């Protein structure tokens, strides 16, 4: 991605974190295991199906051909009905079209910049406290348990605390 | 001790495209274009269409006699004419200003048929010669038109001026129909008219009409040198119709009390059968089932379809980039 | 010792919507479509529109005795007709090519009248007894056409064939009108044009119009089982215009001088009222003063206005999100 | 954002600072004040400005319906039309509201990423001399004035100096 | 010991522009809209257009003496009619349905001439003194269309009852053209055609026709004071054509054997110069020989030509912002 | 850009390295010389060339006018002809424009996100053993020849080697 996140830095991903989009995988005394950022996690599904929705919604109308026959005398008209339907289909088409491969581009730019902000997020609390490896993981220099955990993941870790 | 960031992935092979990158693999994404058509026509409204089956909208209106099946009141929520239907306009002529009546049918809901000018209405004439071999019913070899009566002078005497009348005083409009017959010599006209020249003439409060036959040696269509002029018109409910004529009339007999959508209506030419379903989007192509967005089935459809497109796919990424190891 | 980064926030609560987000507070955003309009019609290119008040353009361009406040000279920049006008075709009958007549005058921007046929370019007729109770004016119960003149038989005599001619030398096309008379009757016709077959014909350079009267009897509508067939014309500058028939002429008398805009034109059926003021942009709704791209109250303009659209708003962010604390 | 600071590690917004977008909080001895990054600023007010007249400027064209009417024999016509002037005022319709939402949020992603830009711009001068909060302020471990400050803000800060 | 982290850059002074920024040059950019046309008329498909010269497409059909030059088959890609070309209907009437004439000619490819009608399928009349100095030849100055043929009364006795048909028993449809003359007055009507009533009439299988003179005065062009009614119609493989008129007959004598494209087909009023060469688009306006998708030189082409459009350049960037120093 | 690289904190460009859009200037006891990171660039360049042949892709109908004739009795239909061929006309440049302003700012954005990416991919590996300028530059505190730069360019640079 743009942000480098997604298959950049972070190399892959975690098939087993199946509870959302965004998360962790910690690793201590009482045992490792998956669990994903629910907060950024539901931003993004919030934000998408917003998208979507807004698609759907602004393509809500129907250009509507017509069964109308014309005689022999009536080439012109008949012409310039078919003209016009095909004009119409043309437009809608390219619309269609240009506006998925537009959003997707960016959907997936979104999804990049949401793993980025998340991995800076941690980066902003832990400074002297870990080390950064530089593939998304940090390993501690003091211990943390459970309650550790927990509260680097609902954003509220003390540093100062476990400076020394 | 130590944690990790990443992200999510899956056994998703779902694949889309951006600008920049093509097939590229996704962990959720969503179809907008329906391709998937039943190939039948359903009811709409949980109203059925009208299958003209072996019967054109010429011979279904103008009271083909092959296409008594149809005769009397109908309603439809659309129109179904089949590709080779054979059964239309049988004595040779032509049906004037043909396609805007199409087009006025279509924008129909319901015919109510009556009989608008009894034979009586026509005096001292004779009500009850006029047939051809051209126009046969599925039971004798000569007939005519069920909407229309082809007017003759008596079994000796001339063609006396015969004049008819109809004040609409109902609340619907009135389709109706008559003709002017061309005969292809003077020994014709005269037999079945009589000598003096002869004009057809129709008033309404915003409609006049007159004219005169225009005798000529025509091709042999269906065995007939003779033609028909056949004319089309609404008598709008307070108008009233006055009919005047001193030969060469076919004059109006039954005519249909028509009921106005104000909505879209459509005619299909398709030979796709109608079955006893419901449906709430019904292309010339078949029936869409859908609650999505777009369709690349067809752009001719009644009732509530998605946007017509000429896509294969739009695939909408919603998930992120699919990195499973 | 310390120093921060951050950014702009204040009191605003104005909103806008994103793909992602919709209802989304922003410090600083601009409205692109304007929804406000004064229900008035004014003056456009400081010239003011025509206001055709219980005339329609038929009874208007045809000299109806009962819009003479609309005879002689006019210049619009552009039309207003209004919904119920009562003054048009008086006697009944119907004007030829009337949508394109009136798509005609509406690329237009003034006319002058102008007397094409004086009553003496009609010999040896009756050219002072062509009224009807049908066609009054405010002040009689029984008058005709400001344009037109409705020529009948000497009180005796017979109907002599009857030329005119008008050489438009001029540098400006003539709008001009005539009509065939079709009576209900033969005794009518006997006693308004005489015995034997009549004929109305008018050529031109590029031109001509030949045609019989049509008699029958059709219902009463204003009191006359008769019809007029109304004809309207553009003689061209250069061209020239013979006039010649032996009875059922309702002759040109008056006819207009034409000036084409090029540009678009437009006229309104409305009942808003025209006011004393000015305008750079007059929908059909009423004026827009605006300095936006957009607008939603109408498609049908004249002038310069913003590009039609259906939306509400189109609110556009040009600050950042606002987070005050 | 995506950028992470509008409404994310800078949590909010100061109502203080009434001359620009972006700019300064500063705090010493001889005082505090509020202001704004006329450099940052003025770039994104133009790029903006520039945004809303391109925008204006493609949108001055305009299809004209017409008062045209059609006989009781021109329903295809008159159908045709209206046909017409509906669809052309579809397709104006969906592009005005879609450009609209579209470049609304990378309005907001790209006043985010100027944000983003700024703070960075400022922690690649004081890497040593100062203490990185991670909420968008810097705590000096010497001290500054105001032709301190005013270095720093004019982006001509002497690192080495202040080093010791 | 250090390393650096950089862009590209270069000598280019190529700019484009952003929604945020104009005039930003760029290291690689593309131009997407061609602008260059060569001023002429090349070969579509290695097949070469047909250069009408000074003839318009209707002296061109109806085979106007002074375009001999054309007459005989023709085949082409496209039409180009020059835009003062003076020869087209050298004796005054009017082209019934011209327009749709036009663009049916225009969506051609081919015609073959043959005789339809020798001037012996007239029995009894004078074909040989159909002449008129409205329409002369290159070498005299009395003649008449090549594809018509003006049967008069011989030199004493009536004209009597004339017929002809013809059956299309080929495979090809047959565009064909007759006439009616509309004299200037009685006299000149008895002097051709003597006394009587006169009437033409053409049937085939899907069309009939019938009209009778309409004799009047018209102002004097090419020094007549007389009209033709001109029409034109198709004979479809299998329909046959029965021509059957008492007087007034401009009779066909030539006819075309028609090749329908299917394809667009182009019809282009223009003075530019056909030269012997080749192109795969083709503008009213040039020859664009490009590989871009857009262009702004002409919406009117036939042949595989970019998608016009308004715009001077459509600039695309491929590289980065260009920042030597 | 809105990454802040081109222009921003790596100020200028290189006129030097002719082989690619981004890359490196090394300098040690061999001597200096430019070589640009193919890969990146190589990806940069399957996207664009892919962007710009979706847009030629996506562009490829023509609504085509017609040389029909109207006549003096037909004003009406000929000036509906007129107004659905400018109509298209105008919706077909509109689109074209607009999406030429759009992609090239996207573009530029794109190039700029490459840049950041490659500057932090470097960032990642090197943490002690040099020292960031801040200007896109590191001075190396050890020595590094031509085995130890081509290590850092195929990314596979041993930091625990060189951290002594
Ligand atoms: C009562 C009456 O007039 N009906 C006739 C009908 C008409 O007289 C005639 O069609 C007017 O055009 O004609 C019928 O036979 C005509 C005749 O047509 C020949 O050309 C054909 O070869 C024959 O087979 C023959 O049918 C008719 O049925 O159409 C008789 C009818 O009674
Ligand atoms: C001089 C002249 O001919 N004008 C007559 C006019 C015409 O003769 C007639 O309209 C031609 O169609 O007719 C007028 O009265 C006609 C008559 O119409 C009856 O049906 C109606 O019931 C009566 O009220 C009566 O008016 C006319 O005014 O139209 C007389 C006029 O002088
Ligand atoms: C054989 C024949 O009828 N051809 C005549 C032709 C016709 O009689 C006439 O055009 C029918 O409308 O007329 C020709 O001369 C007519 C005449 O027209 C005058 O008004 C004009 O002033 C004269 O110059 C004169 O030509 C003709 O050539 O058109 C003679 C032709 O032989
Ligand atoms: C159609 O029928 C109605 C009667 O049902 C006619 O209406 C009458 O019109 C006259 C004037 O012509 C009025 O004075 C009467 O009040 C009406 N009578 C009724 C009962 O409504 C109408 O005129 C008829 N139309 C025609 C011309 O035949
Ligand atoms: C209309 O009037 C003008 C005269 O004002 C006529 O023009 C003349 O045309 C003749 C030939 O017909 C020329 O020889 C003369 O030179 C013209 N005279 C002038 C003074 O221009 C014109 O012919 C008239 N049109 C008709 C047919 O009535
Ligand atoms: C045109 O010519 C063909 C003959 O070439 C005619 O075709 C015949 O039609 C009759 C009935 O009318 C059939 O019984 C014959 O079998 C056909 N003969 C051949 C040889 O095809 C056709 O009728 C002619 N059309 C007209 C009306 O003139
Ligand atoms: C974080 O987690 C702990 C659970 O051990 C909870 O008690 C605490 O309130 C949480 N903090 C916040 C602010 O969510
Ligand atoms: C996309 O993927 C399909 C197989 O899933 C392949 O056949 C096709 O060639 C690919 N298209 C491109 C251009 O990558
Ligand atoms: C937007 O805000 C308005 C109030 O300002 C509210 O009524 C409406 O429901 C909101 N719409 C959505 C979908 O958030
Ligand atoms: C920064 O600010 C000081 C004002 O004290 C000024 O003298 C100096 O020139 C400025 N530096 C730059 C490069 O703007
Ligand atoms: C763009 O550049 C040209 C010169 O190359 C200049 O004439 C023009 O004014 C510039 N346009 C704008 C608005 O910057
Ligand atoms: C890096 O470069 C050296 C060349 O000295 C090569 O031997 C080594 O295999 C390369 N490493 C990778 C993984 O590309």
């Amino acid at each position: 991605g743009i942000f480098g996140a997604i298959a950049g830095f972070i190399e892959g991903g975690w098939t087993g974190m199946i509870d959302g989009w965004y998360g962790y995988h910690h690793e201590n005394s009482q045992g490792s295991g998956y669990a994903a950022d629910r907060e950024s996690t539901q931003k993004a599904i919030d934000g998408i199906t917003n998208k979507v929705n807004s698609i759907i919604n602004k393509m809500n109308t129907q250009f509507e051909a017509v069964d109308h026959e014309f005689s022999n005398l009536e080439r012109r008209i008949g012409n310039l009905n078919k003209r016009m339907e095909d004009g119409f289909l043309d437009v809608w088409t390219y619309n269609a079209e240009l506006l998925v491969l537009l959003e997707n581009e960016r959907t997936l730019d979104l999804h990049d910049a949401n793993v980025k902000n998340l991995y800076e997020k941690v980066k902003s609390q832990l400074r002297d406290n870990a080390n950064d490896l530089g593939n998304g993981c940090f390993e501690f220099w003091h211990k943390c348990d459970n309650e550790c955990m927990e509260s680097v993941k609902n954003g509220t870790y003390d540093y100062p605390k476990y400076q020394k | 001790d130590k944690i990790c960031i990443g992200y999510h992935a899956n056994n998703s092979t779902t694949q889309v495209d951006t600008l920049l990158e093509k097939n590229v693999t996704v962990t959720h994404s969503v179809e907008l274009l329906e391709n998937q058509k039943e190939k039948r026509f359903c009811k709409i409204m949980n109203k059925a269409p009208l299958d003209l089956k072996d019967c054109t909208i010429e011979g279904w209106i103008l009271g083909n006699p092959k296409c008594d099946l149809l005769l009397g009141d109908q309603s439809w929520s659309y129109i179904v004419e089949r590709p080779n239907a054979q059964n239309g306009i049988c004595y040779p002529g032509v049906l004037n200003e043909l396609e805007e009546l199409k087009a006025f049918i279509g924008s129909g809901e319901r015919v109510e048929r009556f009989e608008m000018f009894p034979k009586s209405t026509w005096a001292g004439v004779d009500t009850s010669r006029g047939v051809t071999n051209a126009c046969p019913s599925y039971t004798l070899d000569s007939s005519f038109y069920r909407n229309l009566v082809w007017l003759v002078k008596t079994d000796s005497a001339t063609y006396p001026v015969i004049k008819g009348t109809y004040n609409n005083t109902g609340t619907q409009p009135i389709l109706y129909f008559w003709g002017v017959h061309h005969p292809p010599d003077t020994t014709v006209q005269d037999n079945l008219y009589g000598s003096g020249d002869k004009y057809v003439r129709m008033g309404t409060e915003s409609m006049n009409f007159a004219k005169s036959p225009e005798i000529a040696a025509r091709p042999a269509v269906n065995g007939q040198r003779s033609r028909i002029d056949y004319y089309w018109s609404v008598l709008r409910p307070g108008e009233t119709l006055n009919v005047e004529s001193n030969g060469n009339l076919i004059a109006p007999w039954y005519a249909y009390k028509f009921v106005s959508t104000n909505k879209k209506g459509a005619v299909f030419k398709s030979d796709l059968p109608i079955e006893n379903c419901d449906a709430t989007c019904q292309t010339i192509a078949g029936v869409l089932k859908t609650n999505k967005t777009f369709q690349n089935v067809s752009p001719l459809w009644i009732g509530e379809c998605p946007k017509y497109v000429k896509s294969e796919s739009l695939r909408l990424a919603t998930g992120l980039r699919n990195v499973p190891q």
